[PDB]
């Protein structure tokens, strides 16, 4: 029926630790589509993060978060996933759900946005 | 023969209309990551015949080429054999680009009908290309110069 | 092999219901005519309203209008309503890695 | 008029092979390094350079009409379109094959054939030639 | 920010006249589908196969075939001739710098 | 009738000079772009320069930035390539290549050239 998309990963970390995201779909076909994750840094403006295959066989990445994000999906459960391994002081965003609108590389619908925040205290 | 082409049509159309989709959700602009790509003979003319579409002018215009390359004009019988060609661009007649634009019309009409129809109408538009190509002559002008393969 | 940067302006916008207002945003290099306009509201979810440079979306208001050439656009609000108050984000999609603006928050004068 | 599209074909035409060949020789991917007209008329050449939503229950009258009309004579805006891409092929292969540059000679033998087979006329009728971008 | 790196698989091939075959050739980045084909010879001089993923360059035999996404490209002998035993190079022609691969060398079975 | 011929190939030692030479018939030279491709015995294929037609223009990589100049003289037909404080890893098959149009790709290649450099 309706498009919507529900992220759930958030949580406070500690630099250098993992955090895996999570992100549900429904109202659509999810085996067909290309997904991405997106953050908004409070200082970096909007940061495009990774997208992946419609089969998950093909992922891309951005240069920053090259080597420990890992984007990831199980088509079986209409669910993406994002791996932040050894997270630092500036991945610390809110991150959102995106679906590509078909095989081009904007977006149709969005998630509500999950929070990450990276700090030791203070 | 005239029957043979009519049959072919079944293959070549249904290949025509599936890469004429394949192409129409192609990306607009950088494409989204997409998964590694890993075909009878009337299956491959349906592919070949699947670019091109409103711009059958390209294929006009390769065709340009392809004939000032044949006939090779010059200066002397110019004028002669340039009018020639330019009204050959309104006469009435069959040239394989209105042929192919015949096709791409099956296209608009199996697809636009699916989208306001009561049913999917893939079946019963190739029933409307052989019944038209078999009568006004298109079927024998195709056989005439050898088949589809060409 | 720099990073194409886009500069949304101005930040800050505030009008009326019936003004005419626009956004531009500039790219550091050549994106073609590929971007993207974006409608982000506090409470409900982002939509898409425009992609390569002028084509709207389906379902978006014939009163919005964008314009760009190659590496500078301008996205174009004509008659304002009360719903077209939200924060613009601007994407270009000619080239990886995907980038956005800052952000134009249209607020209430 | 007539009268205005018989002359507007030479901006219209002279701008529509100059970007034909800017197009022909472009830099399919990215550009080896290279060294260091806003008309309507001379727009309506770059332009061209680069509806009844039919039913169900009376389809078949409609679409035989339209397939045939592929064939029949007469005049479209592709066929216009495609005579315009004919003379630039003109201009450009008999250059190469010529002893001169043939453009002005060349836009003389378009204006001609449009004039005589009704084809200026006809496009008059639908406005002009700022009636193709639509 | 980095260079695209072409990985050409495999890189030794045997086959016999008149069998099909298929090299594959990954980038690491996105290049769109601006791949070009390369033939080397030991004793003649190397020829343009392809390019844009997919287009023959004059002179090409039909039997050739390119088709690749955006990361992800094959290139396709049909029915394989004698002749048709060589060197083939693949090279990215989507950013600078410029990247070839490996190499992927086709010897008489 | 295009055939591509470089000569300008020797032994030498490290950080030292050398300028090679590519001689062009079959085309109209003045107006394409020339590049230069070195084959490396380990380092597989590396585009290393182009230039426009013209001169103007040059494009380096950037292992060669800043040593390696490539001039043409459209006078004479003749691209060349001069390999200033040459290295270790610039020891390769320096190849002579013709851009197609505006392009990035290659129509006609050289027959190939042979650089060596070694301490001895």
């Amino acid at each position: 029926s309706e498009v919507e998309l529900v992220e759930s990963g958030g949580d406070l970390v500690q630099p250098g630790r993992s955090l895996k995201l999570s992100c549900a779909a429904s109202g659509f076909t999810f085996s067909n589509l290309a997904m991405a994750w997106v953050r908004q840094t409070p200082t970096k403006g909007l940061e495009w993060v990774a997208s992946i295959s419609p089969a998950g066989i093909t992922t891309y990445y951005r240069d920053s978060v090259k080597g420990r994000f890992t984007i990831s999906r199980d088509n079986a459960r209409n669910t993406q996933y994002l791996q932040m391994d050894s997270l630092r002081s500036e991945d610390t965003a809110t991150y959102y759900c995106a679906r590509h609108t078909g095989k081009s590389s904007f977006f149709d619908y969005w998630g509500q946005g999950v929070m990450v925040t990276v700090s030791s205290g203070s | 023969s005239e029957e043979q082409v009519a049959q072919d049509t079944e293959e070549v159309f249904r290949s025509y209309v599936f890469y004429r989709h394949q192409q129409e959700q192609e990306a607009e602009g950088v494409a989204a990551p997409a998964d590694p790509e890993m075909s009878s003979t009337m299956g491959q003319v349906g592919r070949q015949l699947a670019i091109i579409g409103d711009d059958i002018n390209r294929r006009y215009d390769s065709e340009f080429q392809t004939m000032l390359q044949h006939a090779q004009p010059t200066a002397e019988n110019a004028y002669e054999y340039f009018t020639k060609i330019a009204t050959s661009l309104f006469e009435s007649g069959i040239n394989w680009g209105r042929v192919v634009a015949l096709l791409g019309f099956g296209y608009r009409l199996a697809l636009h009908v699916y989208q306001h129809g009561l049913t999917g109408f893939l079946g019963q538009v190739t029933r409307f290309v052989v019944d038209f190509m078999l009568h006004h002559s298109i079927a024998r002008w195709i056989a005439q110069r050898g088949g589809w393969v060409a | 092999g720099s990073d194409v940067q886009m500069t949304q302006s101005p930040s800050y916008l505030a009008a009326s219901p019936g003004e005419s207002v626009s956004i531009s945003c500039k790219a550091t290099e050549n994106i073609n005519t590929y971007l993207a306009w974006y409608q982000a509201k506090p409470g409900k979810t982002t939509k898409l309203l425009l992609y390569s440079g002028s084509t709207l979306q389906s379902g978006t208001p014939s009163r919005f209008s964008g314009s760009g050439s190659g590496t500078d656009f301008t996205l174009t609000i004509s008659s304002l309503e009360p719903e077209d108050f939200a924060v613009y984000y601007c994407q270009q999609h000619n080239e990886y890695p995907l980038t956005f603006g800052s952000g134009t928050k249209l607020e209430i004068k």
